[PDB]
RNA sequence: CGACUCUUAGCGGUGGAUCACUCGGCUCGUGCGUCGAUGAAGAACGCAGCUAGCUGCGAGAAUUAAUGUGAAUUGCAGGUUGAUCAUCGACACUUCGAACGCACUUGCGGCCCCGGGUUCCUCCCGGGGCUACGCCUGUCUGAGCGUCGCU
RNA sequence: CAGCGAAACCACAGCCAAGGGAACGGGCUUGGCGGAAUCAGCGGGGAAAGAAGACCCUGUUGAGCUUGACUCUAGUCUGG
RNA sequence: GCAGUCGGCAGAGCGAGAAAGAGAGUGGCGCGGACGCUACGCCGCGACGAGUAGGAGGGCCGCUGCGGUGAGCCUUGAAGCCUAGGGCGCGGGCCCGGGUGGAGCCGCCGCAGGUGCAGAUCUUGGUGGUAGUAGCAAAUAUUCAAACGAGAACUUUGAAGGCCGAAGUGGAGAAGGGUUCCAUGUGAACAGCAGUUGAACAUGGGUCAGUCGGUCCUGAGAGAUGGGCGAGCGCCGUUCCGAAGGGACGGGCG
RNA sequence: GUCGUCCGACCUGGGUAUAGGGGCGAAAGACUAAUCGAACCAUCUAGUAGCUGGUUCCCUCCAAAGUUUCCCUCAGGAUA
RNA sequence: CGGCGGCGAUGUCGGCUACCCACCCGACCCGUCUUGAAACACGGACCAAGGAGUCUAACACGUGCGCGAGUCGGGGGCUACGAAAGCCGCCGUGGCGCAAUGAAGGUGAAGGCCGGCGGCGCGCCGCCGGCCGAGGUGGGAUCCCGAGGCCUUCCAGUCCGCCGAGGGCGCACCACCGGCCCGUCUCGCCCGCCGCGCCGGGGAGGUGGAGCACGAGCGCACGUGUUAGGACCCGAA
RNA sequence: GCGGGGGACCGCCCCCCGGCCGGCGACCGGCCGCCGCCGGGCGCAUUUCCACCGCGGCGGUGCGCCGCGACCGGCUCCGG
RNA sequence: CGCGACCUCAGAUCAGACGUGGCGACCCGCUGAAUUUAAGCAUAUUAGUCAGCGGAGGAAAAGAAACUAACCAGGAUUCCCUCAGUAACGGCGAGUGAACAGGGAAGAGCCCAGCGCCGAAUCCCCGCCCCGCGGCGGGGCGCGGGAAAUGUGGCGUACGGAAGACCCACUCCCCGGCGCCGGGGGGCCCAAGUCCUUCUGAUCGAGGCCCAGCCCGUGGACGGUGUGAGGCCGGUAGCGGCCCCCGGCGCGCCGGGCCCGGGUCUUCCCGGAGUCGGGUUGCUUGGGAAUGCAGCCCAAAGCGGGUGGUAAACUCCAUCUAAGGCUAAAUACCGGCACGAGACCGAUAGUCAACAAGUACCGUAAGGGAAAGUUGAAAAGAACUUUGAAGAGAGAGUUCAAGAGGGCGUGAAACCGUUAAGAGGUAAACGGGUGGGGUCCGCGCAGUCCGCCCGGAGGAUUCAACCCGGCGGCGCGGUCCGGCCGUGCCGGCGGGGCGGAUCUCCCGCUCCC
């Protein structure tokens, strides 16, 4: 808000006596505006409370290990079929998960050959989807510029842009990611990750040496290295019938002992 | 009033600091306009590199930092003496000049002397008169192979 | 999806825009499609309506196959006047009702040297397109 | 039973809440970064066929010219060789205001020129051009028992 | 009576005796008892209305005035 | 406590007062078997339950907006609102039916906050009781007939009776007001009853100067230039540290 | 209604002069635009307040202190 | 219960609740300050809408995440949403951390065994070599070994699993004792050399320190608390 | 002599191989075997599968509303 | 006396110019509080802040060391990060509080006076001619007038400068005009559904569009159109088009200017004064025996002066060269012109102002300062009849709807009118417990199915078992065949990248004959 907003009246308190309130009030004249409120929360007119100032932090910064960690962590998870079902993708006839098309597709240039590609890589129906979610937003989003929300379908991933961007971005729901600036804002959205990911081929190759292996650093970042998992296992059923911990177990009380 | 265990401040908010904040909402835009002001001057000095002239090895004083090599500011005038080069001259060929620095030592000077001739060396000169070329300019092939230097022109290193 | 740092897309500055137009720029948001024929006949979509254009109206309730000319082209109101499209009053006077030219066909134009110089123009571009698509 | 009173429901008033809209703000960012004695900023008074306000305009007064545009304006009348709009570079721009002949009353001048008047000889009337302070360079007229020289 | 037509005030309200109670109740306890809607009067009560007690005290709240209060200062006297 | 749902790859045990193995080897027909287990879940025992100031936890309580999601809802009717309808929840609150309304809205996972009201002699707006009550009582006074009009205590005319009583309730100006002046029309609103009336409202009109005033003069004073002061806008000063006369008759010369 | 004065330190219009810690006062701290023991307007300023008033959803669990010592401390803090 | 009964279609059945009414018992009007309020304490006629712990900075502690003796690009630069995100490492400058202590000059965080030699009178009081080497005591979650033993005719007899007297290594941590570093004090003998000095270094014993004694920090986010800011909102003279 | 280029070494990584070993339950193919399912045949009605009937039995769940009884068990208050 | 120089000073409506005033967000120069905090208050703090005054520009100011430092030294100014809440100031209390070094953004330097030399070689103005003529400029002619020797111009400025002699070495910079060749404003345009049914008041809704899975899509931003639109329209997208205009950028011609340097040696020369500095006073600062500024008094020097964060004397050393001037960029910008955007607000909010808002109205004045959005898709804004003097009705009519009727969307509550029902002397109201009556609800009113078996008639080309084919699940099928992978390892007549504070043939560069 201004600084200005409700404090540009002259207004002193009547004091005592008067029978009225103690709050400021507005000086002289004949009109409405006259002994009539004006400083305050309270009152018509008048600043609100606690003026909402510009210098709010609005901004926050993220370790640069930690986001480098949502990358991978999001990427890990756009490769396990439940996790993008679960985020609602329309992956069902997609013949596999890390969908990987050939390196010819970013030399497109028209939309009608990447509406076909997506329909011959079953991923249509994504799309089809995200135009029977688009409608209008709920509330005062329309008066600010934000009429109409729609789901996201697939990103795009790829590695040079010969044309892939323009052919690819009249397509709704689409997001086309460069694989040098991977975005954790647009590979995991709402912070759910689960993200279905169309990879093209050099993008696809390029990871290994954008993030590393475990034996082998980053080769396109400084210092960087893939994160250490806490256990290495986590079938927990594997683990629990396998045979080494169940000789080890007592035997279970599995009896009900009611009142 | 204090608490129990606690650290005692002095915050600088006695002030009607409030008119006098400089938030930094233009960030980005100040990033961007002198991102292109930059990239401006490049295409504006076509041939001559980006950064500027080439500026000399100086030591760091203050003992925290005299181990440290840096750019100074101009090569001094016995530098380009030593150099064989004019004092007026070497603006026009891209050559800091710094009148006012002194030299107190011999090995400074001939390192920065033979930075010197180190960058007559690479120096590509485009003739004054481009259907003329002259006694000193460089020749046809190596101004055919000219580009623009990115960087500081020869940079200093520990 | 616009890319233009210049062109805003904030709705109320548009409709400000529209609703404040001057009467030049409210000549061609007054605009109507042109007929399949006509369409094929002069390779114009889209043409500023004019006080003598024979039409049809598509849309409402006074749509069907009937024609009627245009009579009065009112731009404050951003509505157009066809001759059968009225409507009667309380005392037994018809008075025309307005049509956006939206939602009107044009069958025949008035065809002035300005006319002709648009239809050429429109026509023109839309080729300099066709022709460098390929 | 009734009248009156109380409660609840239905309908109707009073009132303008809520909700849904939004040619308006607020905040942030970009580019440019331009007033005036050639009279600014501001103010006053006028200007439309019907016009009070707002807006636009200046005795050419809701506008003139030119260009772009290309058939309207419209609340009612009336009347394409370019209507209306936009642009705006041509022209015009009342009175006051730094405000400038002197004053602040719409008061009083003075000088020059032109037209009536006259019969330029003045008057009188109308019209036009000048008449403020400070200050710079230069010009002319001068001032001085200032300093000299010459006779 | 015809026409016109306000305002102050208002937790809910409005019959008493004693009791206890924040030590003087319209409400609570125990009694006396209690009957629509009203008019003109009336000044016992509502510890009636009017105005965040002006008396008194507290505040590390002031202001007007005085001086032998503290610290300064215009002016003035005096020296350089 | 429960990963032991350990099934023709079967054998369905582990509440039982007493540390530990329902251990393994080798010599002496008919194709069957409830539920469970959002492990942040489910189940079982036992004890307990006051609460101001205050602290903590859980909210499938609620509002608004954002990021994801619901192949969500919606002109065959959204939000909102009303309801003697049906219900749910300990509760915050929610769901459904009816009606009205006429265009948007909500569930779930997270994010953000200008996020929940009975009070503040709170703010703004609206409405009551009081109450058809107080009141329309300062300056002696009205009555009769007629007219116009839908309509008369009040307008107009006539008659009568009265008052101001020339220091006026008269005839006129100053200042101030600004069209209130005049004529016609209207009776919506105002003129604290009314009104056919008005200083109301709407249409048109109206202010004529050599001699009447301003204009001109100076008064008490105000106030520039000069001068002086002043960081400065400027201030003092008004004859004072001023070269302050631009005027005139006569003579000569063009 | 009754009254003081009503030829003189009389009454009065217009013009003019003095402006806020200032004016003006036949002197009451009177008057200075319903304001005067320091006018009015705007700003500094959302001045400060150990002092009054208020402080907005549910359920669950736990649950006080008015005492010690120091303080221009006694309507407030620090400390236990 | 492997016991039964009665009533039913236009006047009856059920509906704890929900509207009105009746009756018995209970029952003073809320908010607030207060030892004590229904108070003859104050605010509140009624209704709708608005209306009060916020934001920034710093610090503390707790918790979550990432990396970890390091950590952090926040400032700069390179390449619709996007003013975002990605990158830079010869952009870690720098911050905080890894070292303290003293006013400062300044200094700055284990030692023992062996071979050789009453100089003195380090048997004591230095340097040549080698070796071993970062303390101890008590408690201490966990863990290790195991005298024996856990039956199915009975003696063996092996392997596996389990239990176990007793004995161990002892995490973190606590308490105590030693040890080391800087300040300061007391006592006392030596060792060094480019300059042998108003030089420099060492020891024993106390004692002051926000230390060491085989790290735990940095960044980010959340929550509370204390402040500086209008600072929960309204209020002076 | 300086700076730079060259070479070697070391470490790690990537790719060819030669060999063990592990996994294919975040990651397979081929045939063989066993099973299960689907479809098509043959099979042809003392089998199978549909739908009806009895106030049928068995086991579970409830009776539309209003009721009553019986015994069992728990806690109680009494009595002979 | 008179005439003429010069100096000083006047006058003019003399000829030509210039200043005033406004705006003021940012900037510069002065002036300058108190509230507040210190739990009082006086120094301090607030704060060199508000208010006041003057002056600007598109930036200002600042700025090329009388500097930092004590180092192996750096090198104008400005800005950012860090220095650093530190040194330091402080009733040493409250509190206040920099600088250097370092990393960056930017980056640019220069000119006088003085000292000297060149026949004042310099400047301004009027007259004529030619050109260009809307930034009044270029060439030539004037026995044209002034300024200036009380010092203009050329060279030259502390980094040194100049002159002479000896060597080395190129003839190309710029001005005024002019024509010719290859970013900015404005205007006009450029894809595809109104296809077939269907909902509706209206559709932009719902369904369909085959074998091209309607069409375009570098366009699926948005707005308008009678709900809801990629395809109806304007637009959007595109290194898309066209036409003007204004530049910038190249080459060419005429006239004019400039007829210029580096090195070596020799000889000369060189600096800003009522200023520095001292004392004192007052303000200011972190600057503390005095950081800066100012008044007053004193008042300089030249192997000198200033600084070297403790006053002073002696002595070394270091570093600059004051008292004159200009200078872009990075930096700032709540005013203005034109834009774009938003996790903002949604008519008691957001600016005071969504609307004839700084308006109406108030105050003598300085000043103060509102309320107020919404019919409908379209006025289709209710013709006509009838009552009444009329307002106001009743009919009729428009509309999907007047249950939207010109302060009209929705239309809550308070409060009021009426209808319905119930009740009524302890004011009402409430909690618990029942009862009665209503309103509706259960679309209650002969009441439950489910699984297995028995019986009864009925229907069905039907079950099991065998054949073919397909799919799936599962002993390494001990040691079936083959692949792939390993946060697995070993081997190497292996072929490579990266790194390392691990060691050691060529080139450049620097002394040496
Ligand atoms: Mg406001
Ligand atoms: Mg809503
Ligand atoms: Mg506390
Ligand atoms: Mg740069
Ligand atoms: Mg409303
Ligand atoms: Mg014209
Ligand atoms: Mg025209
Ligand atoms: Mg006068
Ligand atoms: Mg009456
Ligand atoms: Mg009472
Ligand atoms: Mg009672
Ligand atoms: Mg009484
Ligand atoms: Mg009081
Ligand atoms: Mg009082
Ligand atoms: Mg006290
Ligand atoms: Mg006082
Ligand atoms: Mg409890
Ligand atoms: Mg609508
Ligand atoms: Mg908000
Ligand atoms: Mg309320
Ligand atoms: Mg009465
Ligand atoms: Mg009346
Ligand atoms: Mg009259
Ligand atoms: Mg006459
Ligand atoms: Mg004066
Ligand atoms: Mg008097
Ligand atoms: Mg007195
Ligand atoms: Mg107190
Ligand atoms: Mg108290
Ligand atoms: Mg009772
Ligand atoms: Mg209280
Ligand atoms: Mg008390
Ligand atoms: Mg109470
Ligand atoms: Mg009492
Ligand atoms: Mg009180
Ligand atoms: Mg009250
Ligand atoms: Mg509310
Ligand atoms: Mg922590
Ligand atoms: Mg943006
Ligand atoms: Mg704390
Ligand atoms: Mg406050
Ligand atoms: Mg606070
Ligand atoms: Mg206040
Ligand atoms: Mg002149
Ligand atoms: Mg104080
Ligand atoms: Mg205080
Ligand atoms: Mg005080
Ligand atoms: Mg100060
Ligand atoms: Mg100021
Ligand atoms: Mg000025
Ligand atoms: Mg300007
Ligand atoms: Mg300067
Ligand atoms: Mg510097
Ligand atoms: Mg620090
Ligand atoms: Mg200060
Ligand atoms: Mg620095
Ligand atoms: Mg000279
Ligand atoms: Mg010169
Ligand atoms: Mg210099
Ligand atoms: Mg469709
Ligand atoms: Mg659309
Ligand atoms: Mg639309
Ligand atoms: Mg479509
Ligand atoms: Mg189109
Ligand atoms: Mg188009
Ligand atoms: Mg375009
Ligand atoms: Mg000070
Ligand atoms: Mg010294
Ligand atoms: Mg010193
Ligand atoms: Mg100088
Ligand atoms: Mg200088
Ligand atoms: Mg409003
Ligand atoms: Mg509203
Ligand atoms: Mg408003
Ligand atoms: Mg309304
Ligand atoms: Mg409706
Ligand atoms: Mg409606
Ligand atoms: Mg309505
Ligand atoms: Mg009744």
């Amino acid at each position: 808000v201004s600084e200005l907003a409700g404090h540009q009246t002259s207004a002193e308190s009547w004091g005592t006596g008067r029978a009225v309130a103690r709050i400021p009030r507005v000086r002289g004249g004949g009109t409405h505006r006259s002994g009539q409120g004006a400083f305050g929360n309270m009152c018509r007119g008048g600043r609100m409370f606690a003026p909402t100032k510009t210098w709010r932090r609005w901004h926050r910064r993220v370790n640069t290990t930690q986001k480098r960690y949502a990358i991978c962590s999001a990427l890990a998870a756009s490769a396990l079929p439940a996790l993008v079902m679960s985020k609602g993708h329309r992956i069902e006839e997609v013949p596999e998960l890390p969908l990987v098309v050939e390196d010819k597709v970013e030399g497109y240039k028209k939309t009608k050959e990447a509406v076909l590609l997506l329909k011959k890589l079953k991923a249509w129906n994504d799309i089809k989807k995200v135009y029977a979610s688009q409608r209008m937003r709920a509330g005062k989003g329309k008066m600010r510029n934000r009429r109409r929300i729609q789901r996201r379908g697939p990103c795009v991933i790829y590695n040079e842009d010969n044309g892939i961007v323009k052919a690819f971005r009249n397509i709704p729901g689409i997001t086309l990611l460069n694989v040098t600036k991977l975005n954790i804002l647009k590979l995991a959205p709402g912070g759910h990750v689960g993200r279905f990911c169309i990879w093209t081929e050099s993008a696809f190759r390029k990871l290994d040496d954008l993030y590393g292996t475990w034996r082998k650093a980053a080769s396109l970042k400084s210092n960087y290295n893939l994160p250490m998992h806490k256990m290495l296992n986590t079938d927990l059923s594997r683990i629990l019938k396998s045979p080494e911990i169940q000789r080890a177990l007592r035997a279970p009380r599995k009896k009900i002992h009611r009142r | 009033a204090p608490s129990r265990n606690g650290m005692i401040l002095k915050p600088h908010f006695h002030k009607d600091w409030q008119r006098r904040v400089a938030t930094w909402f233009n960030q980005p835009a100040r990033k961007i306009r002198r991102r292109k002001a930059r990239q401006a001057r490049a295409r504006r000095i076509a041939p001559r590199p980006a950064a500027g002239p080439i500026r000399p090895i100086v030591r760091c004083p203050t003992v925290r930092y005299h181990t440290k090599v840096r750019a100074g500011r101009g090569f001094s005038l016995e530098e380009l003496r030593v150099a064989g080069i004019h004092k007026k001259v070497a603006r026009t060929i891209g050559i800091s000049v710094d009148p006012r620095r002194r030299n107190k030592s011999t090995e400074s000077l001939q390192a920065n002397v033979q930075r010197l001739k180190e960058y007559r060396s690479k120096l590509v000169l485009f003739p004054r008169k481009p259907s003329a070329p002259k006694k000193g300019d460089s020749s046809a092939e190596e101004l055919k192979l000219a580009t623009q230097l990115t960087g500081p022109v020869m940079p200093i290193r520990n | 999806m616009k890319f233009n740092p210049f062109v805003t897309s904030d709705r109320s500055k548009n409709r400000k825009r529209h609703f404040n137009a001057p009467s030049h720029i409210r000549r061609k948001i007054m605009s109507s499609p042109l007929s399949k024929e006509l369409r094929q006949k002069y390779n114009v979509r889209s043409m500023p309506i004019r006080k003598d254009d024979e039409v049809q109206v598509v849309r409402g309730h006074y749509k069907g196959q009937q024609i009627g000319k245009v009579v009065q082209v009112y731009r404050k109101k951003y509505v157009i006047y066809i001759e059968r499209v009225q409507r009667e009053k309380a005392n037994g006077t018809t008075v025309h009702v307005g049509i956006h030219p939206s939602k009107v066909v044009i069958t025949r134009l008035k065809l002035d040297k300005d006319r002709k110089k648009i239809l050429e123009r429109k026509a023109k571009s839309r080729q300099v397109g066709k022709e460098k698509g390929k």
